């Protein structure tokens, strides 16, 4: 919203360096995983480039790949497609997978009584911050935090077992904004 | 202010030290410590300014400008920008006409991104081994590895090194296939004055920051020849409903990059020519092969080791390698090895998991891969030493003096690489 | 974008090219055209995130901040920051106890910013001739100078070489005078390990973007060894209403070139000492002379003509520093000359028209200074060459061995530069 | 949103390499004065780093000088001070040698109404926008004009008009250029 603030935070990390999400001594994908973590209650965080990303995360997360099966109830109609691509199909029978809240600039600043909900997984979309896209998956499930991260072509290479991977690896400098927008947005 | 700025200038080497003892016996290295470090990418006052520009713009306007500037420079008909040189080949697969169950034949020796994006396109990798000198797909194989199930052929440009396209392409067209290319690494790369990414059906790209061509963070580009392979692609995002978007952010610092690419690569050829032609005049070393028609990006740089010589009498390969490693470390070279397990002995197509159940993979007739199968690949592995981002970064005339300073001086040292190499534990 | 990117590196040019031909005769230049240009000052990303930490602060902070940062490191013990090096130099001198119709022994040759700062703290300049290998303020010439009038003695650190301070100092006590230093071009230059700035009782000191140490357009900076003398000049600006004020803008661009500073410094260092060494090895130039007490800032680099060779038997020497200007420009080093008549003559000290009536002047004893006054100010500017940018600006080695080939290979060529020479048209 | 428009303006002259007021192809300062000249309908502006540069260009450019006399009715403290610095001495029965209007935040979107004034010599002070010290002269005279240029050192010698004492009152671009963005986002352009 303040052009000012923007550009701060991408001079600072330009200045920094330090902007692939790889390299060592990158603070900015952690500093935010924190604040996730704090404002949800959660124990393990997993950022994304995509919501792609952070939903294969919570269906693999739990082993609900393909073949499988969940509960394809509360879904828009690309998360739908999705599922369909990864091989998952619907019962009624089963829970939910995860609970997929849209953040954008009117509800970050209450984020707090959003993820206060007791649930496997939540999903954040950033995507709507205008920063790129974006989104986290918070969980107290280590299997499931374990298994996100390792679908992510390096994201714990720095005996679970991963088999297709993909790039959903968040740009610092991205993590970086949306790690201001929650700051400036009091969730200290 | 945290700032990478590097404080120390290198000083112009002593070409006396080519006869110093070495760092790994109590000698003065070549690099000192403080000279160690490179910076990349090269982070301007214009970066942050276009940063300024960009941010005022629909961020889906950053995203379109950058992957026209960039198509426009590269000659591709067609482009699609993505958040991940990964998710780029896995659109330039689909798009080109890879559907589920089909065979890509693929390089044993490439980052795993590569071989991740056949499976993500639902298609099943056909390892293949490099040819000695140029590192890239060996034409020769490929007549073995063709069955009725394939459908493409995927080159790497690993190292920045154009692969055999003349060679490649007329295979392809002969026996029906579609040509893919992998140009992660040869971003300015040409072959017959010619980008890499234009020759095959469709091709991905890395646009990450450890790139010659650096975009600020994630990012990749899928290029197509033909406006069928666009639409495939693009009509495959709406069914698949993967968000495979660029960040403006990441394409802000591409726009920007992209004026000064030119200046920083003219840096890149000259250094990594002079120090080819220095290591020709070695008896121990030998910079990369490169064919008549071929221009290097040098986004790697790697250095053959002549363990053929009579000091090396019975000293396995390997041995030599991890020598030379710690000789030149000491030195202040950094000689890591890029990669140091062929992609059919990853874990992922150990287990061949996939979607799940081995989804791509039970489609074809599963083939278990052993070493005996990519002689040449680990004969590389065995017997090269890869320069990464020393000679990636546009050094300063001091620091590649200094790098040609430090194999001339382990090329006179090569008796006690002789005798530090047969001291090294069996693995 | 409008950026000053240069967009082509500097080719290693080969040594060959010491046997080409003159380029100004036809032949290949040293330096190509697309190589001339130069970037300074070297405005990095540093720079700019500066300005958006700055810009949220009170500008006086800022301005505070930097003044703060720059004095400790120079090592003097009080400073104003100021608008202009010209500002920081009259209050130097007031602060210094400099009272009106008081006189100042300056150097004939410095910048008229010298003189303009004396002649505003109300004060006659006394202009000196200068040693012909420092370049700076002559100690010897100093005895047939002194007056009841003297009351300060103001050296310029001139090219960025300190002056004779041991000397000048000693001078200034025995006759109980002040030393004011101008160190505008001495930028990290050192005397026995000690900045230019820190000797005399007062420094004003030049900041602008063209100095090796920039600030963000114009500035300035005065520095005071003793307190009663900063609270002097703090005093004046109270009683005089100028506002000599430092922007913050300025200011902040400061502070972040300070933290690279001994980086640009080092590079600086090396380039102008290669260069002195190789242009040793040729008959026809010699790079500055530098007392082994001293650390030279190269902030300027004038280089001396033998213009005593053979060659150049019946040829004045302006007609040879005039053929070698030419012939180094078509080669691609911009060799220029920086002060082309000396203070004395420049018009402000002809017409002595002052703040109005003759003010300062006719506060003293006339003096019509001719130029058989100064003989060797003189000699200097008919056989020397000046490189400014060219050197000022820390150059990658490449551009560095392209000039040491350019006087290389002019050095080949001694009898056309005579015949060039013999050819200038004359100029009375 | 202020704080943008600053940053984006010193980035920008900045990414030029041109912050210097000598060098050739700086153009912030001749945009300043640009914009100024069509406000105010004057034929010629200076630009100084400080109010008494203006000042004293006005004076001097009057041959007001030392041991000649003006209008010190309109004077602050300061002015006061300076003029005696100068050796100007006051009379009632003189003219005004200028008119002063301090620009500041609270009233720059309103300089048409200021500037198009009768005064034949109009001094801008702008000092308070907080850039830097900074004043803009403006007159039809063109011999105060170039009088106003030659106290500057390197003023319009850049390359009759003797100068006699000089100052270094030469304006910062960047300066210049913060200030131009200020008048262009409140009505000017």
């Amino acid at each position: 919203e303040q052009l000012f603030q923007v550009s701060f935070v991408l001079a600072r990390v330009l200045t920094s360096g330090i902007i692939m999400s790889i390299e060592k001594n990158e603070n900015e994908l952690k500093g935010l995983e924190n604040i996730l973590k704090k404002t949800s209650s959660k124990q393990y965080a997993v950022t994304f480039n995509s919501i792609s990303g952070a939903v294969i995360g919570s269906l693999w997360g739990q082993d609900i790949v393909y073949g499988e099966a969940t509960n394809q109830q509360s879904l828009d109609e690309q998360q739908e497609k999705l599922f369909k691509w990864l091989g998952i199909g619907h019962s009624s029978l089963l829970p939910e997978p995860y609970t997929l809240h849209a953040i954008n600039w009117g509800n970050i600043s209450n984020l707090q009584k959003i993820t206060h909900e007791e649930a496997h997984v939540t999903l954040l979309d950033f995507t709507k911050l205008g920063f790129g896209p974006c989104a986290v998956l918070l969980t107290n499930n280590e299997t499931i935090y374990k298994k996100s991260e390792r679908l992510k072509i390096f994201g714990a290479f720095d005996e679970i077992k991963p088999g297709l991977q993909f790039n959903f690896r968040l740009s610092p400098l991205v993590g970086a904004c949306i790690k201001m927008a929650l700051i400036k947005m009091g969730l200290n | 202010m945290k700032t990478d700025f590097i404080m120390v200038p290198t000083a112009m080497p002593d070409e006396k030290m080519i006869n110093y003892q070495l760092a790994i016996d109590g000698g003065e290295p070549v690099i000192p410590k403080a000279n160690r470090k490179t910076i990349f990418p090269n982070i301007a006052k214009e970066d942050l300014f276009q940063m300024m520009i960009s941010v005022q713009k629909p961020e889906e306007m950053v995203v379109s400008e950058f992957a026209e500037k960039y198509r426009q420079r590269v000659g591709a008909p067609y482009a699609i920008p993505t958040a991940s040189g990964t998710s780029s080949l896995h659109l330039a697969l689909v798009g080109a006409g890879v559907k589920a169950g089909d065979e890509v034949i693929v390089p044993a020796f490439t980052f795993i991104a590569t071989a991740q994006a056949i499976v993500a396109a639902k298609a099943i990798p056909v390892f293949a081994d490099i040819d000695p000198q140029t590192y890239c797909l060996d034409p020769r194989q490929l007549d073995k590895k063709v069955t009725a199930r394939t459908k493409a052929v995927m080159p790497v440009h690993v190292h920045g090194l154009p692969a055999d396209i003349d060679a490649l392409a007329s295979f392809c067209r002969q026996h029906q296939l579609a040509l893919i290319e992998d140009a992660s690494h040869a971003h300015s790369a040409t072959l017959h004055g010619r980008y890499c990414g234009t020759f095959g059906d469709a091709a991905g790209q890395s646009l990450m920051a450890d790139k010659n061509f650096p975009l600020g963070g994630e990012a990749g580009i899928a290029f197509f020849k033909e406006r069928e392979s666009y639409d495939r692609a693009l009509a495959f995002l709406e069914e698949s409903g993967l968000d495979y978007r660029m960040s403006w952010v990441a394409a802000a610092f591409g726009i920007s990059q992209l004026d000064r690419l030119d200046y920083y690569d003219e840096i890149r050829q000259r250094n990594a020519q002079r120090l080819i032609d220095e290591l020709a005049t070695t008896r121990l070393f030998t910079g990369p092969m490169i064919p008549a028609a071929a221009k290097h990006s040098f986004n790697m740089f790697r250095i053959k080791i002549n363990t053929a010589l009579p000091e090396f009498k019975d000293i396995p390969e390997y041995k030599l390698k991890l020598a030379l490693q710690q000789i030149l470390n000491e030195e202040g070279v950094f000689a890591r090895e890029w990669q140091n397990t062929l992609l059919p002995f990853h874990l992922p197509f150990q287990n061949k998991k996939g979607f799940g159940k081995g989804y791509p993979f039970f489609l074809g007739d599963s083939q278990e891969y052993k070493h005996e199968h990519f002689p040449n690949a680990l004969q590389m592995l065995r017997s090269t030493l890869v320069l990464c981002r020393e000679l990636r970064s546009p050094v300063e005339y001091e620091k590649l003096h200094s790098y040609i300073i430090t194999f001339k001086k382990v090329d006179k040292n090569i008796q006690r690489v002789a005798e530090i190499a047969s001291q090294i534990d069996d693995v």
